């Protein structure tokens, strides 16, 4: 999580389009937060394993 | 009986047939009180000041007249709209007049909580907020819809004659009296 | 259509959970890029003792 | 078997000692005297049959599955929404339609979707989605609902604040929110409800949109838990720090609060000393919270069982006059007709050329 995943982030960071020249998608950096459960009001709380 | 009050009549719609063919091109050239969009319609509008109301003539000899405040009112108008045609001099004649729409409000001189009003009559209840503040009422007898209000204010629609009118009032009254 | 898309209304998220989730759970994956589709790869943890 | 060896046995129920399978009857407390043994599955390794659609109607589905996706919500919400959606294309009128109108349909079954399983949603949130206008997606809703005359719950008041509230940034310190800003959700959520309480009793919901109500509600209760911090902002300076955009009628609810609560202000001495206004009554709501119910009481005019009127702002301005006996009449409306009028309604043939002329 710390590393590996930074560098297959970075191996594949950019997507074009089909036309319009130069109309492409870029990812900069990649974030994993800590863990918490999702409820059904679209909130969420951190809970013990 | 109601609480000392009987639903006032807002607007009134009716139908009356020319009885022949008319060019609205004449009509809208010729008349001071018509507009008329060739291009886009295929009837004229025009108006009167007494009873102060509207009526849209079609080419083919159909007519819709509204803003009266009685079936009388709609029906003066419906013949001083006749008359008109008759003196552009097309053979205008006055044939199988119908009163198709009146409208009515009223108020209870108490507010109104509406969600109660939705949460019992859901089946006939309508309550947007978001859409439009007043809530809508679905009545069945007679085929009368009515507009209720926080304020204690309500509006009916639908009815072809006073008397649906009323009696969608004396109707509604027992329920909103609870 | 006359006017650009915008990726909000197809960027979508539960497809990466979903994979990771079921290949977790169910131990055993299809690699078939790399051509490997190994199976038993996951046991529960044993509570005994 | 039905009868027991002979007599009354009709019922055959399921009995038996030890892994086996033996069929209770109960004319006699017995088993039908035969008992048969079961057969059963397994050790080894809901319908098919599904239609091929029409191209645009199966276009549509795969719409409706990628938007409900996007809430992230459980699936059965988008199974149930796909059943709408293949109830209501049964329909000339809805084949028929615009596929701008299909488009605000896969939206507005997921709408009342989540309003069976109360889940908290509002229209703006869809709607910023689907290339939506309101007039569009608001009759096409009505349309729909009228035409299959489905029931469903409102928007319950606390519903939407419970996920509204959280997505605030108050509650972690920021550059854009030191801690002078920073504040605990429970505290000012709890201020909310017992403010939304007052709001409704109050008649002040009722035939308005909420959400500029929640958020006065919310200014207010931020702004008296630190007021010595809090009442230098301001409502867009305070939105724009949490990133959070504001109704231009919260300016409307929050004058209709300030009235209320001084309003009840005067009911109490200890407070009247203070000779609070719309500057100062903002750092003292934690002390009329706490007798609130007392304050109405002895504030409403209306002391009957069912000094201020507790009746709906829209008649508090009071009537110029109260409603009147309507003056229901009748015409004699088949007098003749005056030819004067008719003819001042017509051009004359000088007016008509000039007319010719200009046109
Ligand atoms: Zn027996």
């Amino acid at each position: 999580i710390n590393v590996e995943i930074k560098k297959i982030m970075k191996a594949n960071e950019k997507v074009t389009s089909d036309a319009d020249p130069m109309w492409y998608l870029k990812y900069l950096n990649i974030y994993v937060g800590l863990p918490d459960v999702e409820e059904s009001f679209n909130v969420t709380r951190p809970v013990s394993p | 009986g109601p609480s000392g009050i009987v639903p006032q009549l807002q607007n009134i719609v009716s139908t009356v047939n020319l009885g022949c063919k008319l060019d609205l091109k004449t009509i809208a050239l010729r008349a001071r009180n018509a507009e008329y969009n060739p291009k886009r319609f295929a009837a004229v509008i025009m108006r009167i000041r007494e009873p102060r109301t509207t009526a849209l003539i079609f080419s083919s000899g159909k007519m819709v007249c509204t803003g009266a405040k009685s079936e009388e009112q709609s029906r003066l108008a419906a013949r001083k709209y006749a008359r008109v045609v008759q003196k552009l001099g097309f053979p205008a004649k006055f044939l199988d007049f119908k009163i198709q729409n009146m409208v009515g409000s009223c108020d209870v001189k108490f507010p109104i909580r509406l969600e109660g009003l939705v949460l019992t009559h859901q089946q006939f209840s309508s309550y947007e907020p978001e859409l439009f503040p007043g809530l809508i009422y679905r009545m069945i007898k007679p085929r009368i819809v009515l507009l209720i209000f926080v304020s204690g204010k309500v509006v009916l629609t639908g009815a072809k004659v006073r008397a649906e009118i009323y009696e969608a009032f004396e109707n509604i009254y027992p329920i909103l009296k609870g | 259509r006359a006017a650009q898309f915008d990726v909000v209304k197809h960027m979508r998220q539960d497809q990466i959970t979903n994979g990771m989730v079921n290949a977790i759970s169910t131990g055993n994956w299809s690699l078939k890029r790399f051509k490997m589709d190994r199976q038993g790869v996951t046991q529960v943890l044993s509570r005994l003792s | 078997r039905g009868r027991c060896p002979d007599c009354g046995s009709t019922e055959l129920v399921e009995d038996s000692h030890y892994s086996q399978s033996q069929l209770v009857c109960s004319d006699c407390g017995c088993v039908v005297t035969e008992g048969v043994l079961t057969t059963t599955f397994s050790d080894e390794g809901s319908t098919g049959e599904n239609e091929q659609v029409s191209r645009s109607q199966q276009r549509g589905l795969r719409r409706v599955r990628d938007l409900c996706r996007v809430l992230q919500l459980p699936p059965t919400f988008e199974d149930t929404a796909v059943a709408y959606y293949q109830q209501a294309y049964r329909h000339s009128g809805i084949r028929a339609a615009r596929l701008q109108k299909k488009e605000v349909l896969v939206g507005c079954c997921v709408l009342i979707t989540c309003r069976q399983h109360n889940w908290p949603l509002t229209m703006g949130a869809i709607c910023t989605l689907l290339y939506a206008d309101l007039d569009v997606f608001s009759s096409t809703y009505m349309q729909i609902v009228k035409l299959l005359g489905l029931d469903v719950p409102s928007l319950c008041l606390a519903e939407l604040v419970k996920t509204y509230c959280s997505s605030f940034k108050l509650f972690q310190a920021s550059p854009s929110v030191p801690a002078k800003y920073v504040e605990d959700k429970e505290k000012m959520l709890s201020r909310t409800m017992q403010l939304v309480e007052l709001a409704n009793e109050t008649w002040l919901v009722t035939g308005r949109h909420p959400l500029p109500v929640i958020t006065a509600a919310t200014f207010l209760a931020w702004q008296s838990l630190q007021p010595a911090d809090r009442l230098s902002c301001s409502l867009a300076r305070f939105c724009k720090l949490a990133n959070v955009d504001l109704p231009y009628p919260a300016s409307s609810r929050l004058q209709e609060l300030l009235a209320v609560l001084l309003r009840m202000a005067e009911q109490l001495a200890w407070l009247r000393v203070l000779r609070l206004d719309k500057r100062s009554v903002v750092k003292h709501i934690g002390d009329l919270l706490q007798h609130r119910q007392s304050l109405v009481r002895s504030a409403f005019r209306d002391g009957t069982a069912e000094p201020a009127l507790l009746l709906p702002p829209c008649m508090l301005k009071s009537p110029k006059r109260i409603c009147p006996v309507p003056p229901v009449s009748t015409v004699t409306g088949d007098e003749n007709i005056s030819d004067s009028e008719i003819e001042q309604y017509l051009r004359t043939p000088q007016e008509v050329r000039d007319f010719q002329r200009a046109q």
